């Protein structure tokens, strides 16, 4: 149904809110907030969102604390001061997915239309995108298991229209544009291997270790799949490659020309002011 | 009419095989040759302003 | 300005608005895996940046 969905940083900071307002209490629990986004077109597109009490148990997961008059009260007010935006969901700030989300979001996949959920990490020490958008949708299971709420993950971008880009922009002073060129091309290139690395890294032991150390079936269906498309690359011998390789070499070629020739083209300025600069203002010093 | 270029392709007479080929990328060496030339000129010409300013 | 002044404003940003909203903002300039659209350019150096180069020339 939904290809992509689009997240402004705005709910993001109010969970930066969520994280100063706590007052230094001792629970920072998973505190849920009613997503807002409009729903009509095809793509999600949040634009703000509140929050709403909410309070667990501490040896019972099962249960849950929400509101039906804040929802509708703040909802109303909203929809009257903006009734551009509409109730679409709602979000959790804990890193884990716990089993009370299934009857957590089933209110407001009774109440409400089709919720997404988004997972979201307590500290920004994750490297990866924070916003993970999981569709609430029953899919079917070929192993037979009873149907059930599945979370796909949907992708997501964080972007911003108008205005939040040019306050980002100013309340930061550190963070650089595209700038095409040599140094936003070579952090992305030192990085990147970090950057996969601690992905990679950080997955396959927790993998590995429920490979032997796993029950209560995790889909080992898309296992095969997995170690499938793992093995789409055989470790090819290069043999068809080397004329291509050929080309991108010699389009390496086209590089070294333009650069050697170019460059030495910018030397006739200097090259020359250096000598006819340097022995007029010597011959007429004095 | 291959010596006349109207389409890809070269005879024999010991084999008789037929060979057809092409070289797309026409425009990279026509440029770069170009540049090469035209730079001749101003390394040349630097060499003469230098030449004229020195000796 | 008679009998209606302003006054200055200075902002203020802890560690968490720096590193969630740094981190968020080069994540919302980079990719989500961050390895997806480099083979793009690395391979589209090869059919379209080529009439970038040409045109360059």
């Amino acid at each position: 149904a939904v290809q992509k969905v689009v997240v402004h940083p705005l709910v993001l900071l109010s969970v930066v809110d969520h994280f100063n307002r706590i007052g230094k209490v001792g629970n920072q629990k998973r505190v849920v907030g009613v997503l807002l986004g409009s729903w009509q077109k095809k793509v999600l597109d949040v634009s703000n969102s509140f929050a709403v009490p909410f309070d667990e148990d501490d040896k019972d997961d099962s249960v849950w604390f929400l509101d039906h008059d804040y929802l509708e009260n703040m909802y109303g007010m909203f929809k009257k001061v903006n009734a551009r935006e509409r109730i679409v969901g709602w979000y959790h700030t804990g890193p884990k997915l716990h089993k009370n989300d299934i009857a957590i979001n089933e209110l407001m996949k009774r109440y409400c239309p089709n919720s997404v959920l988004v997972i979201i990490d307590v500290k920004p020490k994750d490297l990866g995108l924070p916003t993970e958008a999981y569709i609430s949708v029953e899919e079917v299971h070929d192993d037979g298991t009873p149907t059930s709420k599945t979370f796909e993950h949907v992708t997501s971008e964080i972007g911003a229209e108008e205005a939040e880009e040019v306050g980002v922009e100013h309340l930061l002073r550190d963070i650089k544009d595209t700038t095409v060129g040599t140094l936003s091309q070579r952090i992305t290139n030192q990085v990147h291997g970090l950057k996969g690395l601690n992905s990679k890294l950080l997955d396959i032991r927790s993998y590995l270790e429920k490979v032997a150390t796993g029950k209560l079936p995790i889909n080992h269906q898309i296992i095969y799949q997995l170690q499938d498309v793992f093995n789409l690359l055989p470790d090819v011998s290069l043999q068809e490659f080397v004329k291509a390789f050929y080309l991108k070499t010699n389009d390496q070629m086209v590089v070294v020309y333009l650069a050697s020739l170019i460059r030495s083209v910018v030397a006739l300025h200097n090259l020359i002011n250096n000598k006819i600069a340097n022995r007029d203002a010597e011959k007429k010093e004095g | 009419m291959i010596l006349d270029k109207k389409f890809h392709g070269i005879l024999d007479q010991g084999e008789g095989v037929l060979i057809i080929f092409d070289e797309p990328p026409v425009d990279k060496t026509y440029e770069a040759a170009l540049e090469t030339i035209q730079n001749m000129s101003k390394v040349v010409d630097s060499l003469y302003n230098k030449a004229k300013k020195l000796t | 300005n008679r009998h209606y002044y302003s006054i200055t404003i200075n902002y203020r940003k802890n560690e968490l608005e720096q590193k969630m909203l740094l981190n968020l903002h080069k994540k919302s300039w980079m990719e989500g895996l961050t390895l997806q659209d480099y083979s793009e350019h690395c391979k589209h150096n090869e059919s379209v940046v080529k009439e970038m180069l040409e045109l360059a020339k």
